[PDB]
């Protein structure tokens, strides 16, 4: 029988006024015989009508995927409104309902620190620039690196870790050719989170 | 004031 | 019928000569009408007879959890031997087999760097000491802290993260009262991994 999965907007989309956040309600296992699906959407319990159904997609396993998408206001999301998707179908003796919203709780401002490479790393072909981001809540966040106005893409970032004080932390690690460090290039850790001023902070790191 | 990320507008208070 | 889950030993257990690593075959959804479970263990295809069954345990959702534990030698595990559990139960159309072994590929030696707190953290109540560990393979590792030969427990460690060169890295973060840092105390990050000399290294950090 049909099953439903409801996904939140991307952190980046909710934090950048210049982007457009959306919630996505997915109905998998829709049968060939009863492909018709009804969507009702609710924002904190009030029905809204501006959703749009995405093109139907036939699946290798002889079922359809049906997707409804609802756009959302950044501040409705960040103020933690609850979005409810209700799915009805002939193969479903009862309508399925699903809800999401921002993780509940007081937002806390990340503290962002940059850490130079260890003196013991200085032997190696490349070195690690670290960015420690701690004391943040909720765990929705984006971390990116740049140098001289350009993205630096050779980085990996750890999953958020729940800390003993109820906030989260993570580390981001940017790997650069050691000569790029010795040359005094300034690298910057850019963090987006709701509890930062204008949702954004940048911390820089260069040879001392 | 505003925050930009790689030229792109993040937010303004 | 039942479901089978087969679990590896703790990295620490395979890495300390003193500990007993074991591999654990957990059978859930065993019925009340048919509690009898036959276990067959194979090490690289060779049947072995020294596994030990745990006391059966009622789950209160109409099923038993039935568990067989096989002790393993440290070198057998680390040499990449494959461990097979075969489960037979009257509720199975045929025996469920599962396998586990250590992850494959040249082990690689962690590079262990302790990083002091940022200057900007210095007017806060506590500071973060970072033990950054990278270049390790496989991902099985253990990280701990101490100071003046006493354990320091107020830390958290990230999961290992697959890096672009196909090794892993993680960071462990120890939080200490700012005063403890300022006064020149030495803090130590201890890392156990198969590819280190003596499955062990310790790096220290102080102001
Ligand atoms: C018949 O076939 C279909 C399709 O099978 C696919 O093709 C085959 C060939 C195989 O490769 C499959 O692996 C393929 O999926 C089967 O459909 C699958 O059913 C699953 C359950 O039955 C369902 O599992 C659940 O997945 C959740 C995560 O889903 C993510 O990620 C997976 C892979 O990582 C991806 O396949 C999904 O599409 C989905 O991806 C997300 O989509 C959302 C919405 O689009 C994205 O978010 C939006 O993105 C846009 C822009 O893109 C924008 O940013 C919006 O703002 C935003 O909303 C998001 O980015 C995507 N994420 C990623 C990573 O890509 C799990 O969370 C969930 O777990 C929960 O439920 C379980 C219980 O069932 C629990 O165990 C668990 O703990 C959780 O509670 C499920 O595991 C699959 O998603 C689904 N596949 C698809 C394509 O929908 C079908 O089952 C099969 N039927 C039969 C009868 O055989
Ligand atoms: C009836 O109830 C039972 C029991 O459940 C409990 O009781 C009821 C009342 C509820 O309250 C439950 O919430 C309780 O758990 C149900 O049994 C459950 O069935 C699930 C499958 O249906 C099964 O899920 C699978 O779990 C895997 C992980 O299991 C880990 O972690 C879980 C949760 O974190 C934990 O509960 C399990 O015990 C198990 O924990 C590990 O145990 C091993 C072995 O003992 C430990 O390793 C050993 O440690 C010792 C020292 O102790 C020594 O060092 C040894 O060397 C070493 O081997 C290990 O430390 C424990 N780890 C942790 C983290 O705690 C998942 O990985 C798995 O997913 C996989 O399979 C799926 C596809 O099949 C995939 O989707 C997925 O990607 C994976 O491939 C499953 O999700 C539960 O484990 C199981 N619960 C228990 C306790 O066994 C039963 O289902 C239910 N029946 C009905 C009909 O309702």
């Amino acid at each position: 029988g049909p099953s439903v999965f409801l996904f939140p907007p991307k952190p980046k989309d909710t934090l950048m006024i210049s982007r457009t956040p959306e919630v996505t309600c997915v109905v998998v296992d829709v049968s060939h015989e009863d492909p018709e699906v009804k969507f009702n959407w609710y924002v904190d319990g009030v029905e809204v009508h501006n959703a749009k159904t995405k093109p139907r997609e036939e699946q290798y396993n002889s079922t359809y995927r049906v997707v409804s998408v609802l756009t959302v206001l950044h501040q409705d999301w960040l103020n933690g409104k609850e979005y409810k998707c209700k799915v009805s179908n002939k193969a479903l003796p009862a309508p399925i309902e699903k809800t999401i919203s921002k993780a509940k709780g007081q937002p806390r401002e990340p503290q962002v620190y940059t850490l130079p490479p260890s003196r013991e790393e200085m032997t190696k072909n490349q070195v690690s620039l670290w960015c420690l981001v701690k004391g943040f809540y909720p765990s929705d966040i984006a971390v990116e690196w740049e140098s001289n106005g350009q993205p630096e893409n050779n980085y990996k970032t750890t999953p958020p870790v729940l800390d003993s004080d109820g906030s989260f932390f993570l580390y981001s690690k940017l790997t650069v050719d050691k000569s790029r460090w010795q040359q005094g290039n300034v690298f910057s850790c850019s963090v987006m989170h709701e509890a930062l001023h204008n949702h954004y902070t940048q911390k820089s790191l260069s040879l001392s | 004031d505003c925050a930009w990320h790689l030229g792109e507008l993040v937010w303004c208070t």
